[PDB]
RNA sequence: UCAACUUG
């Protein structure tokens, strides 16, 4: 009777924003991103991926409530770098691996039939 | 009351075996012999064929509310 | 409503005296009545009186326009015949 | 009659006047929610929709409570009624006239309960004062109260159907007065006993112990992640432990920083050798036992019940009454969340690899016990020659009953010792008995070795059929079969007499269950009764309702039972 | 149901 | 207003205030059919 | 042997015997702690499953089925007599001994909700509805038809479009809580038109009508029943028990990807507490999880019969290392949300959990200022009258305690029975007082100026009215 | 009481601080002017928390001894036991 | 009617005279599950008094033995005082002595 | 004619008596249902000996 | 008996058990329902 | 500071199965694609039924239930389709749906087993996974099934009904050398089919500087989409939702800035 | 010590052993309605309306049962405002 | 109103 709809775990009710920018007063150079109606699929990506990027001092993900909907990633990253940078360069190389691994597959695919 | 479509864990189709498993019984295969006649290979999908209960048979026994 | 509101700093009991329970008492004459119905519903000097108390949930005691809430209810008296050990 | 309504209980005396039903109270299922603070409670949505706490219009708030009353009832964050200067009261539900939604100050929209909103949480029977704390309200998409799992302790409640209620305050002088006296972090300490209430418990607790043992490093990403949830982090990742070859944190050194402020504690860990404090590496301890905390910081030792527990002296309760409540409440879920994020890395379980021991211990185990069914049948036979001697002021039943008890008792003593030498680092039974979550050495022993002697009525198992136990057994056998003694163990099976005798103790453990709950309850009530009147006035004097003095100064002293603390006096013992 | 001394 | 009759199926209109006896079978015990407004089932 | 008795006069058919019908259906018995056998046999009275084949037939009050019966993996030799695999009552679960998410501690139980959406653990609940055409009232004659509100006086705002002419709601409607099932009318004397009689459906039960039934009863009169049929996908509140005395409540769902999985795949259905079983020491269920692994690769109903000594846990153990897996049953899991393996080895085995009645959304209630009784002016009790939770004599004193006078207040006083009184200030009896002649008069004094406004409890009021019915006066003085 | 010869306890018990932030906030809720300059708080209670810092609540409790006298300690007077 | 009340109401007498009456019998059969339904059929009722908290009449006795299931009792104020029937027992129907 | 007894079902002078499963089928009797309690204002009712 | 309303008729409610003129929501009466509380046989006895 | 360059090798490739290889990737990568699988693989499957006359034993809801689990060959269409949420007609159309009808009544004295078979598609691409079959209910002489239902778009998270795997078999480190589990006895279990370690040798040596890497998969699928179709899927799903959290991202950084 | 040793002093205040019991709670010349709330009720009630006993209202229960603040902690004091400090301060509204 | 049956 109080179920929530399953639509709601992926979908963003009007007026919520997907990404939200805080930044962090404790520690300088340091950005604490919010993503909403997105689990742990997304945040472990993209906390590995930051936390291979040498000028990234601090990377990881929380899911404040399982119930909840919602993602927490904190990125600190060394001066002369941005937290902000961090996520997009992050993202892009999460695309690129991916579409690497795309093509590679599409290829195994080719070669195991007739061949 | 009737075989699952599917089997609860993993999700593979074992509605369409129920009528193979039991027809693979009257063969006098054993129930693990049929089971794996069948494809069925996770200990997950054969709970679903070796402790399914057919009680359907038994509630169409009785006469429709309806003819 | 215009008395002023007091909270209650002492209790007094005492044994209620018959002349008191005569006085307080709305019901005049006693409940003369065993019936509870007359005119159909209200039996005056009967134990369902409508001054004793509302009565129907619409009905409105004599006493008071209690409407089922402002009435705290009236006090009736008996004139027993010969008098009665209280147990 | 008159004196029959008001006499028995549930009449207007007691079942109306004393205690009664009341409004703006909520009941469902509890279940557990490690993410929620210990003062926090989930409450379902339409829970939180029925109820309603009236709010006064105020220049302030004027707009936030026009959006509400413009939500109406439908909308969860809406209000169901509008209450004017008049005191009449528009139900929003039906159509409310525009002008009638217009608000002024004076007014008192009744919203919906909101997160944040103090409530009172109860759990039948309200045994002591910590069974009604004050809850702060989160609201989460279920219809079951969520309450965290420290807190299960103080209202002796587990989620295996269980059900409490949930009052609601209406005035912001009662809320007020639930906030500031009987909020959950306030009554951490108990003024029964001077210890603290709630403490770590369950899979917080049994994982506590295996995260700060010496062995666990953690690698920097598992050690961001676990400072992901410290609610108190500074932003600042420690210095790793081992900087090289390669960097790993260490367990104790995370948990530092959960560990509140500059707290100084020393406490021994469970497994504590005796011999270890006088002895060399008292100290440096071989077994990384006795906790030690300078400066809020575990410079040693393996946390357990003792140290995280509801006991003196424990890491919470010199939190508590040194740092404070507030402090003490975010260390208690900052616990729980980081060791119930690194259970994720770790895990738990319990299997029958557990229960099975080596096949020496086994053999170890029947050898005990064929010597002792040996031992009995000695004293049996010594009685039967009456060469048997009465112990004084004792009967020579009750004596040959003695010594045969004390042979099976050493016997099954002697077994459970044996299995539980048997138990290695890894089996899980000895992980919760170690750390104290659930569980005893007997059970493991019962478990592993030998499931004992079962007594009914402080005896063992009496001759119901006439001079015999069972119809199987002979008449007038005293041996340890006969009377009860449980051979095998719960891993290797009873036999089917054993198995009817385990269950007439496990009746008389059932039965002592039901008769004890009547008797306390009436017991409790009776002091209650007598006492409820007695206070502390302003003369410090405490006195009853006639002001009698009972007591000049209350314990004697004037001192509250919470803030006393156990110490030693240290001149009383010592020699000229 | 351990012993007589510590529980049925 | 139509009943469908347990003891031999079969459909009989009764009208309002009148006995609920089933014509060919005379059994007693009705049941109102299937209503003609189609409710949406989810799948899930 | 060595001679212990060389007089047997009879003996046993079998041990196993001993045990009634709800004790027969425990696999492994003597290797549990015998409380949790006791407590077996309560759960197992409360199971859902199949009650009777001709369920379709009965109108019963409170008739839960489960969706998809299964016959337990492990069975006793006994449960074929008691019919059990005829009408199983629970589901062979994969079940994970394991600490997760902490969200299984105490005895709560996280279940996967991609299972939960295939059809485990779901049921149906069936309620039915009677209501009797009595014309037995002198002019009194309760008819079966539509009320409407201009034609009837009494009449209540709930949907009534639902009826159809008869009165009663065609079977295949949906009918949401407070929505009128049965539509009666009792005819109104006219002493000088209509007081409405229709039912209404309990709250919250949210289902569509199943059947419709219209007879004469023992009576004679018009007896009309109607069932209503309301599916229950498990949910976090929900009660779930093992055959070994182990009940908890659901305290989380997670979907397939967040559970625990094996190298196979298999992820499980449940996962209970490692905590549980130490102290209640009931070892059965993790035989009972071997055996059910055996029994569910080797394709052969366990048998679980309580005395056997043919069936021991090693020998279940090397017959689990011939398919393949750890022989204690243990199994390296890897963690859903990271992927990385979990360290320690959770014990995963199928095991059959059955399902409680007892459900969240029968058990949850919630009142704020709802009706009140006649007698004291106090708050309704019971969940169906939209009852407040008594505010015990217990609780009051953990209130006082607190030294929380207002809440205590507010809760004994302004939250249940709030009232008003007048009392003669020379005597302290109550005084008659109307408020909007606003004449205020005490008799027996014949005094109209003093008197004095007094905030009581009507429970209070009441008391000290029946006080005075006893000829006692307790004269409250504000002085 | 004179105000001289005070023998209750200087620090303000805990109930009395329950009272008069739960009655200061209730008239604060009231409209009643508040003493404390609020930085953005709208919740009456919280402003009664700030006040009863800055010791500016306008509320003299009154201690009744058990001989039946009282003392009139003001808010401010009486040692906050936080 | 004599029959039809006393199976009805539960008490065993006359309606006129409740004072003999013993309350308890005929309960409602339970259908919850087919074990409750054939537990419910063969149960015993000992006439001790739920209020009453002497232990005696509770404790399972040494002749229960293969005549009264040990485990199955309801656990709380009638631990022990309802008992269920063990599988081969059977009550005896009665004979002439003659 | 002296009255009316209740009969318990299933019992030898119940209709069921003597009846084959599928006979039991058609009356929309369950062929496993036990018996033994009597069918009271219809309720069933059970004595508990 | 809605003042504001002459001769309004007011819907009866049964979550708080009132009657409430429908047009403004006003609730006349608070909680006046309560619970709102053989003759064929002989007379009144 | 770049991403790894993974590949990929295929050891076995059926009709419902497939076995591939990952390498040179990190370990949450690698266990995001078998989430992805598992929750965000788009599949086409029936979630509106209306039921004009069900005379079955099993009731209403029931059947829409088994109705829903049965899975439907979505192979080539489900690309085309759009979210019922996306369509711009109101409920459904041919754009945003299928439409299945199913009509079964049983005449004959023999039981009728209603199978999948007789459920009836407009559309020739989606068809219930038939080209035995899936037991929807069976019905007695005199009973009577008529429904009609329409199929939408949509993943697992929403429900099980779109979960286009049966087992998705993931594992790394087959031989335990990052001592990721720590087994207590390591003789007694049960080597690992990728192991490549002698019968001797329980455990390979502890190797501190080796990380996860060179995942094991094995995917199988219900027949709703080819097996291949499924890996490849979701990889390129999990570039759409990276990519999406990019654009979004980008708005953000922009509008603080 | 302080729990244990106030149930010792109020059984052994009297002079006389006072039984936590009806009769040893009763018969302490507390309040009759005080006495009422525990166990004998009606009787008390009737005693005390014959000996003309007055009900002090210093009781918890009592001011319970009538509905007023409790003499307890929160109830002890009586806040009274002040005008001097009203009038000081900066009223912003 | 009474009874019984459960839940802690
Ligand atoms: C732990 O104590 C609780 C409380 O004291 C409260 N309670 C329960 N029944 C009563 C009662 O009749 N009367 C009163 N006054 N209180 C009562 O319940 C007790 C325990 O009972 P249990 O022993 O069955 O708890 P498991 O050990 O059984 O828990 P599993 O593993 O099932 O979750
Ligand atoms: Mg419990
Ligand atoms: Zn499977
Ligand atoms: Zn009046
Ligand atoms: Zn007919
Ligand atoms: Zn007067
Ligand atoms: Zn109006
Ligand atoms: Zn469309």
């Amino acid at each position: 009777m109080n179920a929530p709809p399953a639509f709601e775990s992926f979908l963003l009710f009007e007026g919520e924003k997907k990404i939200t920018i805080n930044k962090d007063t404790k520690v300088p150079n340091a950005c604490l991103f919010t993503i909403n109606k997105e689990d742990h699929t997304l945040g472990n990506i993209i906390k590995s991926q930051l936390l291979k990027d040498p000028q990234v001092l601090f990377a990881g993900y929380k899911v404040p409530h399982p119930l909840e909907h919602k993602i927490i990633i904190r990125v600190q990253t060394t001066p002369d770098y941005s937290p902000q940078e961090a996520f997009t360069n992050a993202i892009t190389d999460l695309i690129s691996e991916l579409s690497l691994l795309e093509e590679r597959f599409r290829v195994a695919i080719k070669d195991k039939q007739e061949g | 009351m009737i075989i699952p479509v599917r089997c609860f864990t993993c999700g593979k189709i074992v509605g369409n075996k129920w009528e193979a498993y039991l027809g693979l019984l009257q063969a006098e295969y054993t129930e693990g012999d049929a089971l794996d006649a069948l494809g069925l290979k996770r200990y997950c999908c054969r709970r679903m064929l070796l402790a399914h209960v057919d009680l359907i048979e038994k509630l169409l026994n009785y006469a429709p509310l309806e003819k | 409503s215009a008395c002023p509101l007091r909270t209650i700093k002492r209790v007094q009991f005492g044994v209620l005296s018959p002349d008191e329970l005569k006085r307080m008492s709305v019901t005049e004459g006693g409940i003369k009545y065993p019936e509870t119905t007359e005119g159909g519903r209200p039996k005056l000097g009967g134990l369902m009186d409508p001054r004793q108390g509302v009565i129907e949930r619409t009905g409105r005691c004599q006493t008071c326009a209690g409407n089922m809430t402002e009435c705290p209810g009236h006090f009736g008296h008996i004139e027993l015949a010969k008098p009665v050990f209280h147990v | 009659s008159l004196k029959q309504r008001l006499k028995g209980k549930e009449g207007r005396v007691r079942g109306n006047l004393m205690g009664k039903r009341v409004d703006f109270s909520a009941r469902t299922v509890i279940t557990p929610d490690p993410n929620l603070s210990i003062d926090q409670v989930g409450v379902p949505r339409s829970i939180a929709a029925n109820m309603t706490f009236a709010e006064i219009v105020t220049p302030f708030n004027i707009d936030r409570l026009q959006e509400l009353v413009r939500r109406g009832n439908s909308q969860y964050p809406g209000a169901k009624y509008i209450i004017r200067d008049n005191g009449d009261r528009i139900d929003l539900r039906f159509h409310p006239k525009p002008s009638d939604l217009h608000l002024q100050t004076g007014y008192k929209v009744e919203r919906h309960m909101c997160d944040g909103d103090i409530v009172i949480f109860n759990r039948q029977p309200t045994l002591h004062k910590m069974s009604m704390m004050g809850h702060r309200v989160r609201i989460l998409p279920w219809s079951t109260f969520r309450l965290n799992l420290s807190v299960t302790t103080p209202y002796n409640a587990d989620f295996d159907g269980d059900e409490m209620n949930l009052h609601l305050p209406q005035s912001l002088e009662t809320r007020a007065e639930i906030q500031e006296l009987a909020m959950v972090p306030r009554m951490i300490v108990t003024p029964q006993s001077n210890r603290p209430v709630m403490g770590i418990v369950q899979d917080t607790l049994t994982a506590v112990r295996k995260f700060t043992k010496r062995d666990v490093f953690l690698e920097r990403g598992e050690v961001m992640n676990l400072l992901m949830f410290l609610s108190t982090w500074d932003g600042k990742v420690p210095q790793p432990a081992i900087l090289k070859p390669r960097p790993l944190w260490t367990g104790k050194q995370i948990f530092s920083l959960i560990i509140p402020g500059h707290i100084n504690c020393i406490r021994t860990h469970s497994t504590h050798p005796d011999d270890e404090d006088s002895g060399p590496y008292k100290h440096i301890s071989p077994g990384d036992t006795k906790v030690v905390v300078e400066n809020g910081e575990l410079i040693m030792g393996i946390l357990c019940k003792k140290s995280l527990g509801t006991s003196a002296g424990s890491l919470v309760h010199i939190s508590y009454l040194e740092m404070g409540h507030d402090i003490t409440r975010l260390f208690y879920s900052n616990i729980q969340t980081v060791i119930n994020n690194w259970l994720l890395i770790e895990g738990h379980t319990i299997g029958i690899g557990d229960s099975i021991a080596d096949s020496k211990t086994y053999q170890d185990i029947q050898n005990t016990i064929k010597k002792a069914k040996q031992d009995v049948i000695e004293v049996i036979e010594k009685a039967h020659n009456n060469e048997l001697e009465p112990t004084p002021g004792n009967t020579l039943r009750q004596t040959f009953e003695n010594q045969v008890n004390r042979i099976l008792n050493d016997a099954r003593d002697k077994t459970g010792s044996s299995a539980q030498k048997s138990l290695s680092e890894y089996n899980n039974f000895k992980s919760m008995v170690v750390s104290g979550a659930k569980g005893s050495k007997i059970n493991i022993s019962q478990v592993i070795a030998v499931v004992g002697q079962q007594n009914v009525e402080g005896k063992r198992i009496p001759f119901g059929f006439k001079h015999r136990t069972l119809p199987h057994f002979i008449k007038d056998d005293y041996g340890p079969e006969s009377r009860g003694f449980v051979e095998n163990s719960y891993l290797a099976g009873l036999t089917p007499t054993e198995f009817f005798f385990h269950a007439m103790g496990g009746r008389e453990g059932l039965i002592d269950t039901a008769v004890k709950t009547a008797e306390t309850g009436y017991i409790q009530r009776r002091l209650i009764k007598s006492m409820e009147s007695v206070m502390v006035k302003y003369d410090a004097t405490v006195r009853n309702s006639i002001n009698q003095v009972v007591q000049l100064r209350y314990g004697e002293d004037g001192l509250a039972g919470e803030s006393v603390e156990f110490q030693n006096l240290a001149t009383l013992k010592p020699s000229n | 149901i351990w012993g007589i001394g510590c529980n049925p | 207003m139509i009943y469908i009759c347990g003891e031999c199926h079969t459909e009989n209109e009764i009208k309002s205030r009148d006995p609920i006896r089933c014509r060919e079978c005379g059994y007693r015990i009705m049941y109102k059919k299937r209503t003609k407004r189609l409710v949406v089932f989810d799948a899930r | 042997e060595v001679a212990y008795c060389s007089t047997y006069t009879h003996c046993e058919i079998h041990p196993s015997m001993i045990l009634g019908v709800c004790a027969s259906i425990i696999p492994f018995p003597d290797h549990n702690q015998s409380p949790r056998n006791t407590y077996q046999s309560a759960m197992g009275k409360q199971a859902m499953g199949v009650y009777i084949t001709n369920f379709h037939v009965r109108m019963d009050t409170l008739a839960h089925v489960l969706y998809y019966p299964q016959k337990p993996l492990v069975t006793t030799r006994s449960m074929e007599y008691l019919r059990f695999r005829e009408l199983p009552a629970g589901i062979n679960s994969i079940v994970a001994i394991a600490s997760y998410t902490g969200y299984n501690q105490e005895d709560s139980v996280i279940m996967n909700r991609s299972a939960v959406d295939r059809g485990f653990f779901r049921s149906v609940f069936y309620r039915s509805y009677k209501e009797q055409e009595s014309k037995k009232g002198f002019d009194q004659e309760e008819v079966f038809e539509k009320p409407t509100r201009e034609t009837c006086q009494g009449m209540r705002h709930a949907i009534y479009d639902k009826l159809d002419d008869d009165g009663l709601i065609a079977p295949g409607v949906r009918v949401s809580g407070d929505d009128v099932i049965i539509g009666k009318t009792v005819t109104l004397p006219e002493n000088e038109t209509k007081r409405d009689c229709s039912t209404f459906l309990r709250t919250s039960e949210t289902g569509i009508v199943d059947q419709v039934m219209v007879t004469l009863n023992q009576e004679g009169y018009k007896f009309c029943k109607i069932r209503v049929r309301s599916v229950r996908i498990p949910q976090i509140g929900d009660k779930f028990a093992s055959r070994h005395g182990q009940k908890g409540t659901c305290g989380i769902q997670y979907r397939q990807e967040d559970m625990p999985f094996t190298c196979e795949g298999i992820t499980p259905d449940i996962i209970i507490n490692p905590h549980a079983i130490p102290s209640r020491m009931t070892i059965g269920h993790l035989i009972e999880c071997l055996q059910g692994k055996v029994s569910a690769n080797k394709g052969e109903i366990g048998d679980a019969t309580p005395f056997n000594d043919a069936v021991n846990v090693q020998k279940i153990s090397n017959l689990l290392s011939d398919y393949g897996y750890h022989l204690r049953g243990n199994e390296v899991l890897y963690n859903g949300f990271t992927g990385r393996k979990i360290t320690s080895q959770i014990f995963i085995g199928p095991t059959y959990y059955q399902r409680l009645k007892h459900m969240v959304d029968d058990k949850i209630h919630s009142r704020a200022r709802g009706p009140i009784q006649i007698l004291n002016r106090q708050p309704m009790e019971g969940r169906s009258r939209d009852g407040g939770l008594r505010f015990g004599e217990m609780e009051r004193d953990c209130q006082i305690a607190h030294g929380a006078a207002q809440f205590l207040r507010e809760r004994l006083f302004e939250a249940s029975d709030p009232y008003q009184v007048h009392v003669c200030n020379l005597c302290g009896i109550m005084a008659i007082a109307n408020t909007r002649t606003h004449t205020y008069e005490c008799r027996g004094c014949r005094n109209k100026t003093q008197i004095s406004l007094v905030r009581m409890p009507y429970a209070c009021k009441l008391l000290f009215q029946e006080l005075m019915s006893m000829s006692i006066a307790p004269r409250m003085m504000s002085v | 009481q004179a105000n001289q010869k005070r023998i209750t306890t200087p620090y303000m018990t805990k109930y009395e601080r329950a009272r008069v932030l739960g009655t200061r906030a209730l008239q604060i809720a009231m409209c009643a002017p508040v003493m404390v300059e609020l930085e953005g708080e709208t919740d009456p209670l919280l402003i009664a928390m700030k006040e009863l810092k800055a010791r500016k609540i306008p509320i003299i409790i009154r201690r009744y001894l058990p001989d039946g006298s009282y003392e009139d300690w003001g808010v401010d007077e009486l040692i906050i036991s936080d | 009617d004599g029959l039809k009340y006393s199976l009805a109401t539960g008490n065993w007498g006359d309606q006129k005279k409740a004072h003999q009456a013993r309350a308890g019998v005929s309960q409602v059969l339970n259908r919850l599950t087919f074990a409750s339904t054939l537990s419910h059929l063969r149960r015993l009722n000992s006439p001790i008094g739920r209020d009453g908290k002497l232990a005696k009449p509770r404790q399972l006795h040494n002749t229960l033995w293969g005549m009264v299931c040990p485990a199955e009792t309801p656990e709380g104020h009638a631990v022990g005082l309802v008992k269920n029937l063990a599988l081969m027992a059977y009550i005896s129907v009665g004979s002439q002595p003659s | 004619f002296i009255g009316k007894i209740p009969i318990m079902l299933r019992s030898t002078y119940c209709l069921l008596n003597g009846l084959t499963d599928r006979d039991l089928c058609e009356l929309n009797e369950c062929p496993l249902d036990p018996g033994g309690y009597f069918i009271i204002n219809g309720s069933e009712k059970v004595l508990i000996a | 008996t809605c003042p504001n309303h002459p001769d309004a008729i007011l819907v009866e409610d049964y979550r708080a058990g009132d009657m409430i003129c429908p047009e403004c929501g006003l609730v006349v009466g608070d909680r006046v329902i309560d619970v709102g509380s053989n003759p064929l046989l002989s007379d009144g006895d | 500071p770049y991403a790894n360059q993974p590949t990929v090798r295929i050891t076995e490739l059926t009709d419902e199965n497939v076995k591939f290889i990952i390498e040179n990737t990190d370990l949450a990568v690698a266990n995001s694609i078998r989430r992805v699988f598992i929750a965000e693989v788009p599949i086409i499957a029936i979630d509106w039924v209306q039921i004009d006359a069900n005379s079955s034993v099993l009731h209403d809801e029931f059947i829409a239930h088994r109705l829903g689990l049965i899975p439907l060959t979505s192979d080539d269409i489900v690309d085309k389709l759009q979210y019922s949420r996306d369509c711009t007609c109101e409920e459904f159309c041919p754009e945003c749906s299928v439409e299945f009808t199913l009509d079964v009544r049983c005449n004959e004295d023999q039981t009728r087993h209603v199978t999948s078979r007789d459920l009836i598609s407009n559309s020739p691409r989606v068809i219930p996974v038939t080209s035995d079959d899936i037991l929807i209910v069976k019905l007695r002489k005199g009973q009577e099934l008529r429904l009609r239902a329409y199929a939408k778009k949509g993943f697992g998270k929403e429900h099980a009904k779109w979960n286009p795997t049966a087992g998705v078999a993931f594992e790394y480190d087959p031989d335990n050398a990052l001592r990721h589990t720590v087994y207590p006895k390591p003789e007694e279990w049960p080597k690992s089919e990728y192991s490549e370690l002698d019968e001797d040798e329980s455990q390979a040596p502890y190797d501190p500087n080796g990380k996860p890497e060179r995942f094991y998969y094995n995917v199988e699928s219900c027949g709703s989409l080819r097996p291949e179709t499924i890996v490849l899927s979701a990889l390129s799903g999990l570039k759409k939702k990276l990519s999406d959290l990019q654009t979004q991202l980008s708005h953000e950084i922009q509008s603080d800035v | 010590y302080r729990h244990l040793a106030l149930l010792c002093d109020t059984m052994t205040c009297r002079g006389h052993l006072m039984a936590i019991t009806r009769h040893g709670v009763n018969r302490q010349d507390t309040g009759p309605l005080m006495k009422c709330s525990f166990e004998e009720t009606v009787d008390v009630l009737m005693e005390a309306a014959a000996h003309g006993e007055s009900d002090p209202m210093k009781g918890v229960s009592e001011n319970i049962m009538l509905g007023q603040l409790a003499p307890a902690g929160t109830g002890c004091f009586d806040l009274l405002l002040d005008a001097e400090k009203c009038k000081y301060g900066m009223e912003i509204p």
